[PDB]
């Protein structure tokens, strides 16, 4: 797996949480 | 897609488009896996029954965009390809068993704000992230009904159970194949549509916060209809073929 | 329907 992957410069990178994905983790039960 | 909302922008910087020359039209979806290498669904490239085989001359990739229709100066990079790499078990006859593609780009890609690349489950993030009921994300520019979108679109899903999949529709569903869709008791609804085949299906881990590409746009019959699903070509059973094309052929 | 994009890529 490349090193950096996966995580977006506008979001994960600087902390910043889109508006949807708390619906993806609520639904890792 | 259907029933989805508009992307923010950079939310999915690892969408590619697949844009044929001429005519200047949107084939499908795609994702960036590294700087030199897309990921796409093999139909999007080969489907003899309606005439379909793109060479690689025949296609550009978009990387880096959000808007359907504009040249997005300064934000998107488009790429010629060097070489494109289907399959060779992808069956086309039958169930579209094994729908994926590799396109390898002419040059590296620039990572910017609007283009990074997505990562590939290994076997412990498959088999933990891969349940009934968990929910991924789909995107496309494909269309909005069973009309197209402006902007990059977006809808969260959850992955169904094996049977359920399997009962909702009379093609033979393999291991390499998982459904996804809201049931109609469930009250929610969304689809991927015509010109979202070839895109991601990615989960976030809750253990690393890193997004990887579970699924490709495959197949459906029609776009949200109820008691119905949407299937996905199973990356993780396939990244075996993956890992070795990139192996033999990349730098 | 689309924007024309830069000939250098056709
Ligand atoms: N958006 C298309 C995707 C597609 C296009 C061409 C070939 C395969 C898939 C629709 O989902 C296609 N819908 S379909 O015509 O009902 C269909 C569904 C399942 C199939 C399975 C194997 C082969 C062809 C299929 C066509
Ligand atoms: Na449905």
């Amino acid at each position: 797996g490349e090193a950096d992957c996966g995580l977006r410069p506008l979001f994960e990178k600087k902390s910043l949480e889109d508006k949807t994905e708390r619906e993806l983790l609520e639904s890792y039960i | 897609i259907v029933e989805g909302s508009d992307a923010e922008i950079g939310m999915s910087p690892w969408q590619v488009m697949l844009f044929r020359k001429s005519p200047q039209e949107l084939l499908c979806g795609a994702s960036l896996i590294s700087d030199r290498w897309v990921l796409t669904a093999a139909h999007c490239l080969l489907y003899p029954p309606w005439d379909k085989n793109f060479t690689e001359n025949d296609l550009l990739v978009r990387i880096g965009k959000h808007s359907r229709t504009r040249y997005e100066r300064n934000i998107e990079k488009i790429s010629m390809l060097e070489k494109i790499y289907i399959h060779p078990r992808y069956n086309w006859r039958e169930n579209l068993d094994r729908d994926i593609a590799l396109m390898k780009l002419k040059k590296p890609v620039a990572f910017s704000d609007y283009i990074h690349p997505v990562c590939l489950p290994d076997r412990e993030t498959a088999a933990s992230l891969l349940q009934a009921g968990y929910k991924g994300r789909v995107t496309g520019w494909g269309n909005l009904k069973e009309g197209q979108p402006s902007v990059l679109q977006v809808v969260n899903l959850p992955i169904v159970e094996r049977p359920v999949c399997k009962d909702s529709t009379r093609i033979r569903i393999t291991d390499n194949m998982f459904c996804a869709g809201y049931k109609p008791d469930e009250g929610k609804r969304g689809d991927a549509c015509e010109g979202d085949s070839g895109g991601p299906f990615v989960m976030k881990s809750p253990f690393n916060n890193r997004w990887y590409q579970m699924g490709i746009v495959s197949w459906g019959e029609g776009c949200d209809r109820d008691g119905k699903y949407g299937f996905y070509t199973h990356v993780f059973r396939l990244k075996k073929w993956i890992q070795k094309v990139i192996d033999q052929f990349g730098e | 329907d689309f924007e024309e994009i830069p000939e250098e890529y056709l």
